[PDB]
């Protein structure tokens, strides 16, 4: 029935910058809500909006829904790592039959990238603690400007940038993992299909 | 609070599954959602005790609200289309809803594809230790299906949360294949002097959610049960 158009679907903002998600509808909504679902957890209410045109703010968060009662936005200031997750806007279904229920949007998945001040990009080879025959490649210490892409080799596995542990950001660094079972696999040409910093350290086992 | 049982579950096509939801606030309204990678979709919602009304996608599901504190969701004949992350909700005075921790349900045509993960820890390279004065351990879990895995780092019995970077989403080993096995990567970065100590014990745990004790196995390999596969490594000084 009622539908909530939430945009944009994804947002990859870096640490410290601002966040902005919009939410539009074709029907009116007397109450607008915002939820934040952290990874592996459930959605928790972020802010409730009961008055039209009221700019409400709880420090880092700011939200409002217009007088037309069809739009709403949410702003997060000074992005910190724990802000990663899915963000839903909700509106209480107008009427009494559909009351208690609320229509949600598709949600925006937010990712916060670390600010690497001293980059030292390099590609290392790590040996397995059991079979020294097997190994992995470790691209690390690259800043957030570098984007890691998958490999054209079907028998080569490529891991994108990992989400850091929100509990402690000590040793905050970007990293990517590559490994394969092909005998023609060498770490020097594992990330050949990605744009890599020119001054990237390529040591040898 | 709201609780959901079970948290992880694997079932087959045509089987009867029940997801449980509990709440201690005595809230009158309760909800059951499914979150398919279409947003949150309402399956059923209960206004009060013995009051159950359909939602946006009620086909294939049945609920009941005999008591206030419980809202069980039942899959009558499980289908592959019912594979989702199921979220229960409750609300006292509308509109604010309170959600449970969620249930990750996977329906399969057969249990011959469920596999436990093979976990391996890869020791840091001396080049990194000589270059950055740091030591990155990489944990690799491969060949598991489905993706009901939880990765954690264990160092000398305590939990490492500093310098830990785990993959957000698993990696389909054969992305073109249907019901393909997955792979998960993770990293743990310590100081060079911390790795050079040989008494420090590094262990990467991967909690896999597989088959329960009430399932059977007619095949030869060990029945892929809910288990923990772990890999260890000790810090060489050279």
């Amino acid at each position: 029935m009622q539908q909530l158009n939430q945009s944009p679907q994804s947002m990859f903002i870096q640490e410290g910058e601002d966040v902005s998600m919009n939410c539009t509808s074709s029907s009116i909504f007397n109450t607008w809500l915002w939820y934040k679902q952290e990874p592996g957890e459930g959605p928790v209410l972020l802010i409730a909006l009961y008055k039209a045109g009221e700019l409400t703010s709880n420090g880092r968060l700011t939200a409002q829904f217009g007088i037309t009662r069809k739009d709403s936005f949410l702003n997060i200031s000074a992005s910190i790592p724990s802000d990663v997750g899915i963000y839903f806007c909700a509106g209480q279904d107008v009427g009494n039959t559909n009351a208690g229920k609320s229509t949600f949007g598709d949600g925006t998945t937010l990712t916060v990238k670390p600010n690497i001040q001293n980059p030292d990009p390099a590609v290392y080879q790590l040996r397995d603690s059991k079979s020294s025959d097997k190994s992995v490649c470790l691209f690390t210490d690259f800043d957030s400007q570098t984007n890691v892409s998958q490999s054209k080799d079907s028998d080569v596995y490529i891991t994108d940038k990992c989400v850091l542990d929100m509990r402690s950001m000590d040793f905050k660094s970007n990293s990517a993992v590559a490994w394969s079972n092909k005998s023609d696999f060498a770490c020097a040409n594992a990330f050949n299909n990605s744009i890599i910093p020119e001054d990237t350290f390529f040591p040898s086992p | 609070g709201i609780t959901q049982s079970p948290r992880y579950k694997i079932t087959e096509t045509g089987r009867q599954v029940t997801l449980m939801c509990h709440q201690t606030w005595s809230h009158s309204y309760m909800f059951w959602y499914r979150q398919d990678l279409h947003g949150l979709r309402l399956i059923y919602y209960s206004a009060a005790a013995d009051i159950t009304d359909k939602g946006e996608v009620p086909d294939g599901y049945v609920v009941s609200r005999s008591k206030t504190e419980n809202f069980p969701l039942t899959l009558e004949s499980a289908t592959r289309s019912q594979t989702s992350v199921y979220f229960c909700a409750s609300s006292g005075v509308p509109p604010v809803q309170f959600f449970g921790p969620g249930t990750r349900l996977t329906v399969l045509e057969d249990l011959n594809k469920v596999f436990p993960p093979e976990v391996a820890v890869f020791e840091p390279s001396e080049a990194e230790i000589s270059h950055t004065q740091k030591a990155t351990l990489v944990c690799l879990a491969t060949g598991f299906f489905p993706d009901h895995v939880e990765l954690s780092w264990w160092v000398n019995g305590k939990e490492v949360h500093s310098g830990v970077c785990t993959d957000p989403q698993p990696l389909k080993e054969q992305p073109a294949l249907n019901d393909s096995r997955y792979a998960l990567s993770s990293r743990l970065r310590v100081s060079a002097t911390f790795w050079q100590n040989p008494r420090n014990h590094f262990r990467c745990q991967v909690q896999f959610y597989g088959l329960s004790e009430n399932d059977e196995w007619t095949q030869d390999r060990a029945k892929p049960v809910t288990q923990i596969v772990s890999a260890e490594a000790w810090g060489r000084a050279d």
